[PDB]
RNA sequence: GAGUCU
DNA sequence: TCCGCGTCAGACTCGTAATTATAGCATACGTGAGG
DNA sequence: TCACGTATGCTATAATGTGGTCTGACGCGG
């Protein structure tokens, strides 16, 4: 489904910006995940070139 | 037939339904509700009286001392409305209440007569309601909206298939008090009954019964029937009620004294039932196997041993039937529990019930609501008694008890606020009846279950919370306090009661800003019902069922009136003839039909009562005080319409207009408009700014005059007579002897409210609409308001409109207006605007208001005076200083470059900087007024001194005129009394009048009159002085301001904004539009006659919209002007008074069978020519809501003005001169200038202020803010590919602090370079996540 | 609704015909206010996944 | 920070930090006092409550309310959901060089054009005017150029006219449902205060003139001028990206 | 079970030994002498008193469990300084400490900007005056009605009433459900915006070039005095430390630099143009 | 909290 | 099967600024100026 | 070593377990 495929993305900044912010951040914090800023959302956030 | 102000201009009415009930006062609910809250009721407690009786007398914890309420009084307000609106203070009255400290002796049982102390104590100032239904809070007229909430009582409800998966309709009950805990009874999937208090946890329903002392045995003998089982010799027998074997299969061979009625496996139909009942069958022999499964009702102990053979509520079997027969029991009682009819619910509930007796239930009930706390017999018993069974913590109120009893089918209507044992059980009984089959749930949306709760009741509620806040401090200080020293006021605090009522008249959702940009907005806003607020719905909690229109609304609430907001079914305007029931439900008038004849006796049927009767509709033709002419009459009953016979008719709708609201009643031809557009039209009619010249509507309904007068904005004659003095400022009318009171002079004064500000910064002026020394009837309009004309409501202007496209300047309802409308300044609006200048106190020092300001050109200081305040009348534009304010500043660190530049010119900044009040950027008008509020003890400006001189001398000439006109009017009567007795006319008037009051007559009834007139003269003489002192005191008095504030100067500007492209206009059928271009007069279309069109509308804005009323309005408006233009021609020609009489007579009696009938033989010559003078602009016509004019009547009227049937004329292009290919619809549509004006809407920003944390631009033109670039707008440039455009808007236009200042410099250097960075809002996200205890760091390249 | 409106806007609706018309009027304007947000939430779910 | 009047204002975090520091300092004092454990436990429960309220207020128990009756906004709240930093101050922004007004027809306009009011376009293009005024040698410094523009001198209208030629502007309507909700045009300076929109692009915006308002944005950088003209120009955006059929269709 | 903090502490203090007359004196005898067991079972036992005193002192500043904590701290100082030698009871003596410790700690924490003891007790004088003035002047008392009752300065009554004004929070909405709050309106005046930022870059980059323009000894003496080019803003007399070493010649040359620069601003187009600024 | 465009 | 938690379109305009209650005085504690 | 604002200290009748809203929905886990 849409809502799950969006959250399954490896970019946690894409996931915490969609929904479920409280959960995304904690599961990413415990796995020590690193978002390498792949998609558009991520660069829109950091204020970079798409 | 018609009065003097009606004689000036009669509306031709196309009505045909004679109005048996006239339109009532439209502002009734605001005045009557609050009037209850203040009127000191003697016994039948209401408002403040009820509040005191409820809470007092309050007694101490020792029980030795108590306070008792005696009586309360309202003091006259400190400032009247006039002075409250000015200073900015609440219009409120001192509340002075007598309270008595009664002390008992602790040695004597109740030694009652010990100390009876007494004082009248201050507690708070309650806001008073104005004459017009408003509260002036901090100098703003505010309205408290009536609320619509769920009525208290019992209400049965059911989740259908929301509860559970199977879709078991779980039936439920709710006992809803006015104060106190809720009581819920509800089923479960398995059909066990359950009880929950305040929607807490589920408890078995038999638990509240045990708590009310009900034994297992009593509980079964409330709900279940009895079946007696007789054991005779050996054979088992059963007592039959033949009706009980009903629609059931015979389980054994039913055989009586000697007849087999039903065999095994055979259905017992209605015939088998009447067979047994006719044969009168009482005992039947049955098998032993049949009781196996039956539930024994009572306890059966062994006579022999004395122990339980079987407990009450336990299923018998053959071995239990053996033990019972042998023990010595041959007559067993048993529960009668059918599977479809009489359901075994309580029975299965008792086995789920873990509790045993009364005390076990009370513990379990205590353990739910106070969990964790160890119970005691004191705590368990006390809690349950203080829930539903205490005078204190529980009250259904009169409405609650009444609706409660009427639901349970009771005889008694009034009764106790507390729940009785009977009440709780009766409710459980009815809940089970509903589950069984007889009984249905009540629906909530029914207005019989929706109660109306206006201001007074909600003000009473808050006032009670005030007294309850004090109850704590009374009980506290009574115990601690010495009894001897203590007076009652040392225990009372005034601040909690003041604060709780101020919370309601201030913070509350229902107290809000009066929408007064229009008389109709005032009156329809005061007639408003919101189901939002405390004790009501929320948007979060609002389904669609509450929102939608309900059968019951009919005649109570208007279905065509509600915002198209998120609040779409929640807020509702009240219908025209609608009223609040004595209890609070809604009701509508109805003409009773007795013997089939329609009686003029009217009955206001409540939502409940309406459903019984059959009500004929208003469309049905009466035989003019005979009966219904048609054998079949269309009527409506039990929420539906069908045709009926005439003897079956019970009632009829009173008026044609009753289903509609005040807003919608003013829409002409509403009958031909789609509901959807009609809604917007009535909503926009409220937004219509009143223009410079109040123009009447040519195509009205007739309600215009009811609205304009009831709105309060028009000055009306309290008593009729001759006008003694007429003036722009005021009107003085001398009254006729018959109405005039015998004491006073009998001269009314109306000082008309003059060009004054509204809440929407629009204009309010009252112009005198009667001439010098004119005869006036009581209740006629003496002066017109902002949006009113000869008493009728005038929201906008009517004009020549042609329906035809034009080079796409009327593209999508875009509007093309002639320069001539803008030239006439007729849609030009006045905007009075209030800007304040405050001298405060900073750390560094107090702020000055002088013309001496650092860093200022002579252009700014030119319009200011010596004190530093602008002259009255001075035109000002954005930048110009209105009030010169200067502020202290520390000796700030001057940067060396600044120090050089200050040393270059010499003019170095002083310690005091600057903060002068200057005209807002771009706005501009003329100063009409300045008001100065200085604090008591701060140094006054010389300007302020001029204003005190102006106010004083004006006050002195004002009260001089009061005593002068009143004395002259008073001796005018004495002179007439003196002639009736001792007639010396000419000789008595020669020497001075000052020695007229000594002169008397012989002692008659007329001598007694001379005495009252002479005593009253001195009363006014002595009152003149104490009045002058009050004005002079209030003018010398320092105005007490907010903390830190030394003085405030309020400047009033007057902007005169004329119409331009962007201004929003509309008609009254929801036909919106924006001016696109003002076409010159030379270019506009013109008919063969040569007369240019005012507005060119798009015909394609009609068929989609389905609002045909605008076209009927146009055709009739044309016909009406056609009559005006004929009378205008006859008055210019100067033909004959008899000729004007004939033509106007044929016009007023043109309709097929018109309601109104104007004979012109009654009108004198002078009266006719005043009328013709007003009809020449066009004969105003009235089209009642559903009783409107038909096509035929309109076409007939068109022939009277020598205009085409078609209402389409040959127009010619103004540019070219050649004809348009086809006839074009032209006529007069009453249009309206909406408050959405483009001067306010247009906004622009390059660079500005930034927010504190986010460091992003501000929001709104109020703050001069940038535009919101949302994720919606982000996805658009994402989708295109333009990533630079987006990055621009994400960095250098937004947060990037280096980016924004750097980029501004790039662009002034010419270089359009992207030198970006990272948003500060991300930097914030980092620290906000790190403060959560989450390491978020930037792992780099 | 089992009873439809026989009349048209040229002829004019009577008191009841209008009252019946308002049921449908309000429910339409109601969806313009409320149900738009179930629809706009679909836009948002779709964008976050793609 | 100080409200203009003497009143001050503070965040809800300061109020939650204070509860935490008070209870932590008191706990240190009660450990110093070697008080019974019953007292120490109450203080440790209250410390857990204040920390839990600081981080996420309404999650563990009923949220701690302040003066207003509403609960104090916690840290978690400034991160999470709609009014959180993400959805409101980061995946979307307030923007410099922007305005709006009520739109009205321009049936004379060409499909690459839109009416832009005088005074709107003047405030919009301020930095480019200060830049032209220094180039032509009319103003010495920016403060001098600021006053020339504020007085609305005759020379300034001529230079404004110069900047705007061949310098496109972005026009946006709510709601922005699809990309065509924003289109670029060549600005035409007009006399009134109302935006003039080309009738044929009205279908993409779903814009009727019964009082719609449209947002104005200046593409400042040259990249943005080229992106506006090459991608987002009205004349380049004719077919619908949803369906290969023209949205630009007479009605 | 009960997982709430309040009703759990209340369960604990419940099963606590309620002390009698010489039971208090028996333990407090060894408490002042110094006993492990006495301090605890005196304090443990008398927690039930603290709750009742704190229950009445509520809805004023802190919640409830806060008043109990500071109340328990007053009960401990009651036990340290109790005198069993005196015949008078403990519940009498401890009621003075628990009412006191709560009153005096509430004054400090209830207020966001820390309000001190003098100013608060000053204020309570004015507040209780107001309630008595109010019953007889119906309307609330003015700051001059309060100042003139005590015959004390109107400034001093205004000063203290001004400190009573409560603090509104930034996250408080003006809208309602969810529109905008006060951060969404309030500007950061400390960070100047691009227009204000670039103006002092342009004012001061204009001046860096006007320095190279005037004579070599005139732009030396003028710049280093105001602290434009030098390190420290010196005076006419202090320019003598560098190379000037004059008092008359420094003052003639400072003003000579400014007079040539005044005509540079008359010709470039400022002078009276930039006088309003 | 009352509105404006969808 | 029930309880808990998580979602619920997009911009704009306006509008206002609320309340309570803490006793009273005596020695101690810190910084700043004057002899 | 005072002056001044700020803080700490102690009061002995007895007194000893606390007290605002009541209505969403449709989905998806544990
Ligand atoms: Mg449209
Ligand atoms: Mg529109």
């Amino acid at each position: 489904g849409i809502t799950k495929a969006s959250l399954a993305t490896e970019s946690f900044i894409s996931a915490a910006s969609f929904q479920e912010t409280t959960r995304v951040l904690t599961e990413a914090a415990v796995a020590g995940k690193r978002d390498e800023l792949r998609g558009l959302k991520e660069n829109v956030i950091v204020g970079r070139l798409i | 037939v018609y009065s003097y102000t009606e004689k000036k201009r009669i509306r031709k009415d196309f009505g045909k339904r004679p109005q048996v009930l006239d339109v009532p006062y439209l502002l009734s609910i605001q005045l009557d509700s609050f009037q209850k809250f203040i009127e000191q009721d003697p016994e039948g407690q209401y408002g403040l009286e009820a509040a005191f009786r409820s809470v007092f007398p309050i007694q101490s914890y020792s029980g030795n001392s108590e306070l008792q309420y005696v009586s309360y009084r309202l003091g006259e307000p400190v400032f009247d409305v006039q002075e409250c609106q000015i200073r900015g203070v609440t219009y409120s009255a001192p509340l002075r209440v007598k309270l008595r400290l009664v002390i008992y002796e602790r040695e004597a049982p109740e030694g009652t007569v010990k100390d009876i102390k007494e004082q009248e104590v201050y507690m708070g100032e309650i806001p008073l309601m104005t004459d017009n239904g408003t509260f002036v809070i901090n100098g703003t007229e505010r309205v408290i909206v009536s609320q619509l909430h769920r009525s208290p009582g019992v209400f049965f409800d059911s989740d259908k298939g929301k509860t559970h998966s199977s879709g078991k309709v779980l039936y439920n009950a709710r006992i809803i008090p006015y104060r106190g805990s809720w009581l819920d009874f509800e089923f479960d999937p398995k059909d066990n009954l359950f009880v929950r208090i305040d929607r807490r946890r589920k408890l078995p329903a038999t638990i509240i019964l045990r708590a009310l002392n009900y034994t297992t045995e009593q509980i079964l003998d409330l709900f279940f029937e009895k079946v007696i089982f007789e054991i005779r010799d050996n054979k088992l027998q059963m007592e039959l009620v033949p009706e009980r074997l009903r629609g059931e299969t015979a389980s054994f061979d039913i055989e009586a004294n000697g007849k087999v009625y039903v065999e095994k496996g055979r259905r017992i139909t209605a015939r088998h039932i009447r067979q047994l009942e006719k044969d009168d069958v009482k005992l039947i022999e049955v098998p032993v196997e049949y009781i196996a499964g039956k539930v024994v009702a009572k306890d059966y102990i062994d006579e022999s041993t004395g122990e339980l053979i079987c407990a009450a509520n336990m299923e018998l079997s053959l071995d239990l039937l053996a033990k019972l027969s042998q023990s010595g029991h041959k007559r067993i009682e048993t529960l009668f529990t059918n599977d479809l009819d009489h359901g075994p619910y309580i029975s299965e509930t008792l086995r789920v019930d873990p509790t045993n007796d009364r005390l076990s239930a009370l513990v379990e009930i205590y353990r739910m609501m106070r969990p964790g706390e160890p119970p005691t017999r004191e705590a368990a018993e006390s809690l349950f008694e203080n829930l539903f069974f205490s005078e204190d913590r529980y009250d259904l109120s009169a409405v609650g008890r009444m609706k409660f009893n009427r639901s349970l089918l009771r005889e008694e209507i009034e009764g106790s606020g507390i729940l009785s044992k009977d009440d709780i059980i009766d409710v459980m009984k009815k809940l089970i009846d509903i589950r069984n089959g007889k009984g249905e749930v009540d629906d909530i949306d029914h207005l019989g279950n929706r109660r109306i709760r206006s201001v007074g009741e909600m003000a009473e509620n808050q006032f009670r919370v005030g007294l309850v806040r004090v109850e704590r401090a009374v009980k506290e200080r009574l115990s601690l306090g010495d009894l001897d020293t203590l007076m009652p006021q040392d225990m009372i605090n005034a601040k909690p009661i003041s604060a709780a009522v101020k919370e309601f008249f201030g913070s509350s959702q229902l107290s809000q800003f009066m929408d007064q940009n229009n008389p109709l907005s005032e009156i329809t806003h005061k007639r408003r019902i919101s189901a939002l607020g405390p004790g009501g719905l929320t948007r979060e909690r609002a389904g669609f069922e509450v929102r939608d229109v309900h059968p019951t609304h009919y005649g109570r609430v208007c279905p065509i009136e509600t915002p198209e907001g998120p609040n779409i079914g929640l807020i509702n305007s009240l219908s025209v003839y609608a009223q609040t029931n004595e209890y609070g439900f809604l009701e509508t008038p109805y003409r009773k039909v007795t013997d089939g004849v329609v009686t003029d006796e009217i009955h206001y049927l409540s939502a409940i009562e309406e459903g019984n009767y059959v009500i004929a509709q208003a469309n049905s033709n009466l035989d003019e005080e005979g009966h219904f002419v048609e054998d079949l009459v269309t009527c409506r009953s039990k929420g539906e319409s069908s045709l009926f016979s005439r003897d079956q008719v019970d009632y009829m709708d009173v008026s044609t207009q009753q289903v509609v609201s005040v807003g919608a009643s003013l829409i002409p031809f509403l009958e031909h408009d789609d509901a959807n557009r009609a809604l917007m039209g009535a909503n926009m009619q409220r937004q219509a700014v009143p223009t410079l010249r109040a123009d009447k509507p040519l195509v009205g309904t007739g309600m215009e005059r009811a609205v304009a007068v009831d709105s309060g904005v028009t000055a009306v004659a309290k008593r009729g007579g001759v006008v003694q003095y007429v003036d722009a400022s005021r009107i003085v009318i001398k009254v006729n002897e018959d109405e005039m009171y015998p004491g006073e002079a009998g001269i009314d004064i109306y000082n008309l409210t003059k060009y004054t500000r509204s809440n929407q910064n629009t204009c309010i002026n009252q112009m005198p609409c009667v001439s010098l020394g004119e005869p006036v009837e009581r209740g006629d309009v003496l002066a017109d308001g902002p949006s009113t004309d000869l008493g009728e409501l005038a929201l906008g202007q009517n004009m020549r409109v042609a329906f035809m496209p034009w080079n796409g300047y009327n593209f999508e309802d875009s509007i093309l207006v002639s320069e001539r409308v803008v030239q006439e300044d007729r849609f030009t609006t006045i905007h009075i605007q209030e800007l304040a200048c405050v001298s405060r106190d900073t750390k560094l020092g107090p702020e000055e208001i002088t013309a001496d300001i650092p860093n200022v050109g002579e252009a700014a200081l030119s319009k200011l005076d010596e004190s530093g305040i602008v002259y009255i009348g001075a035109e000002v534009t954005g930048g110009d200083i209105l009030v010169g304010k200067v502020t202290p500043k520390g000796e700030t660190q001057l940067t060396p470059e600044e120090k050089l530049l200050r040393a270059i010119f010499g003019e170095k900044a002083s310690d005091v900087k600057d903060s002068s009040l200057r005209v807002p950027n771009g706005v501009s008008g003329t100063v009409i007024d300045v008001q100065v509020f200085t604090r008591d003890g701060v140094e006054k400006d010389k300007r302020a001194l001029e204003i005190e001189e102006m106010q004083l001398k004006q006050a002195k000439k004002d009260l001089s005129e009061e005593l002068q006109i009143l004395e002259a009017g008073l001796f005018s009567r004495i002179r007439a009394v003196l002639v009736a007795g001792g007639v010396e006319a000419e000789k008595l008037d020669k020497l001075p009048r000052d020695r007229w009051l000594e002169l008397g007559l012989t002692d008659e009834e007329k001598q007694n009159q001379l005495e009252q007139l002479a005593e009253q003269y001195d009363e006014l003489k002595h009152e003149f002085e104490k009045k002058l002192e009050a004005k002079r005191r209030k003018i010398t008095q320092g105005d007490d301001l907010a903390p830190g504030v030394l003085k405030i100067v309020k400047v009033y500007l007057a902007v005169k904004r004329r119409i331009q492209p962007g201004d929003k206009m509309a008609g009254r059928h929801g036909n919106k539009g924006v001016i696109s271009k003002i076409n010159p007069i030379e270019d506009m279309p013109y008919d063969e006659n040569g007369t240019p069109v005012d507005i060119v509308l798009n015909p394609l804005g009609v068929p989609s919209r389905m609002n045909i009323g605008q076209i009927l309005e146009t055709h009739l408006g044309m016909a009406a002007k056609g009559i005006g233009d004929k009378i205008n021609a006859m008055l210019k020609q100067q033909q004959e008074v008899a000729k004007l009489r004939e033509f106007i007579q044929r016009a007023y009696d043109l309709g097929a069978d018109v309601r109104q009938k104007v004979d012109l033989s009654t009108f004198s010559d002078e009266e006719v020519m005043r009328l013709a003078e007003n009809l020449r602009k066009g004969m105003p016509i009235a089209t009642p809501v559903f009783d409107g004019a038909k096509e035929a009547e309109i076409k007939e009227l068109l022939k009277l003005g020598d205009l085409p049937t078609s209402g389409q004329i040959r127009l010619y292009d103004g540019r070219t001169g050649e004809q348009f290919e086809r006839p074009v619809t032209v006529g007069y549509m009453y249009m309206l200038k909406l408050n959405h004006l483009v001067d306010d809407k247009m906004h622009a920003r390059s660079t500005g202020s930034y927010s504190l944390v986010t460091q992003q631009p501000l929001g709104g033109k109020a703050q001069f803010g940038g535009q919101r670039f949302g994720e919606m707008e982000v996805w658009a440039l994402e989708a295109y590919g333009a990533a630079y455009t987006l990055q621009e808007m994400l960095t250098v236009k937004s947060d990037d602090v280096n980016g924004r200042t750097k980029m501004y410099k790039n662009i002034v250097d010419g270089n359009h370079q992207m030198e970006p960075g990272m948003p500060e809002s991300f930097n914030v996200l980092l620290k906000e996540i790190r403060s959560l205890g989450i390491n978020i760091e930037l792992e780099d390249e | 609704i089992e009873t439809p409106i026989t009349a048209n806007f040229r002829e004019g609706l009577n008191v009841l015909q209008y009252f019946i018309s308002t049921h449908g009027a309000r429910k339409g304007l109601a969806d313009t206010a409320l149900k738009t947000a179930n629809s706009g939430y679909l836009t948002r779910r779709l964008v976050d996944v793609a | 920070v100080p409200l203009d009047g003497g009143r001050f204002a503070t965040s809800d975090l300061n109020d939650l930090y204070r509860r935490v520091i008070n209870r932590n300092n008191r706990l240190k004092r009660l450990l110093d006092l070697a008080a019974p454990d019953i007292i120490v436990r109450n203080e440790k429960r209250m410390l857990q409550e204040a920390v839990d309220a600081l981080l996420d207020n309404g999650r563990r128990g009923r949220a701690i309310t302040g003066s207003n009756k509403r609960p104090l906004k916690s840290l978690a709240d400034m991160i999470k959901g709609k009014q959180g930093r993400f959805r409101q101050n980061l995946l979307g922004k307030r923007v410099d060089y922007s305005g709006r007004s009520v739109i009205t027809v321009g049936p004379y306009l060409r499909l690459h054009q839109c009416g832009l009011p005088k005074k709107m376009a003047l405030e919009l293009f301020k930095p480019f005017i200060y830049g032209k005024l220094e180039l032509r040698g009319l103003a010495t410094t920016i403060k001098a150029a600021k006053k020339m523009v504020e007085r609305e001198e005759a020379v300034v209208w001529d230079i404004l006219d110069e900047v705007i030629r061949e310098h496109p502007v972005l026009l946006n309507r709510a709601p922005t449902l699809h990309r065509l909700g924003i289109q670029a045009f060549e600005p035409v300076l007009i006399e009134g205060k109302a935006i003039q929109l080309h009738p044929l692009v009205c279908a993409a915006y779903n814009a009727d003139f019964d009082g719609d308002q449209m947002a104005v944005h200046v593409p400042l950088t040259l990249e943005a001028q080229l992106e506006a003209r090459a991608l987002m120009m009205s004349t380049n955006n004719i077919l619908s990206p949803a369906n290969g059929e023209p949205i630009i269709v007479p009605s | 079970r009960v997982l709430d903090a309040t009703q759990l502490y209340l369960g604990e203090i419940g099963y606590s030994p309620l002390l009698t007359a010489e039971e208090e004196v028996y333990f407090a005898r060894r408490a002042l002498r110094g006993d492990v067991a006495s301090r605890r079972r005196m304090i443990e036992s008398n927690l039930r008193l603290v709750v009742k005193i704190a229950r009445r002192y509520g809805n004023r500043g802190l919640a409830l469990l806060d008043l109990i904590e500071e109340g328990n701290l007053g009960l401990i100082r009651a036990v340290e300084k109790f005198d069993p030698e005196r015949g008078f009871r403990f519940s009498t003596y401890a009621t003075w400490w628990i009412r006191q410790t709560i009153e005096r700690a509430i004054m400090n924490q209830t207020r966001t900007i820390r309000l001190p003891i003098h100013i608060v007790k000053e204020l309570n004088v004015y507040l209780r005056t107001a309630r008595e003035l109010s019953h007889k002047l119906d309307h609330e008392p003015s700051a001059e009605e309060i100042a003139e009752q005590l015959d004390k300065p109107v400034d001093d009554v205004s000063r203290m009433l001004r400190l009573n004004e409560r603090i509104t929070s930034v996250d408080t909405p003006l809208g309602g459900d969810s529109e905008k709050a006060l951060l969404d309106i309030l500007a950061d005046e400390k960070e100047n915006g691009p227009e204000d930022t670039t103006q002092d870059d342009d004012m001061k980059q204009s001046i860096v070039k006007w320095l190279f323009e005037l004579n070599a000894k005139q732009r030396e003496v003028l710049a280093r005095r105001f602290g434009l080019l030098g390190y420290e803003a010196a005076t006419l007399e202090d320019v003598g430390r560098e190379i000037g070493l004059t008092r008359e010649r420094v003052r003639q040359i400072q003003v000579e630099g400014l007079r040539r620069l005044r005509e540079i601003l008359q010709t470039q187009g400022l002078n009276i143009e930039a006088l309003f600024l």
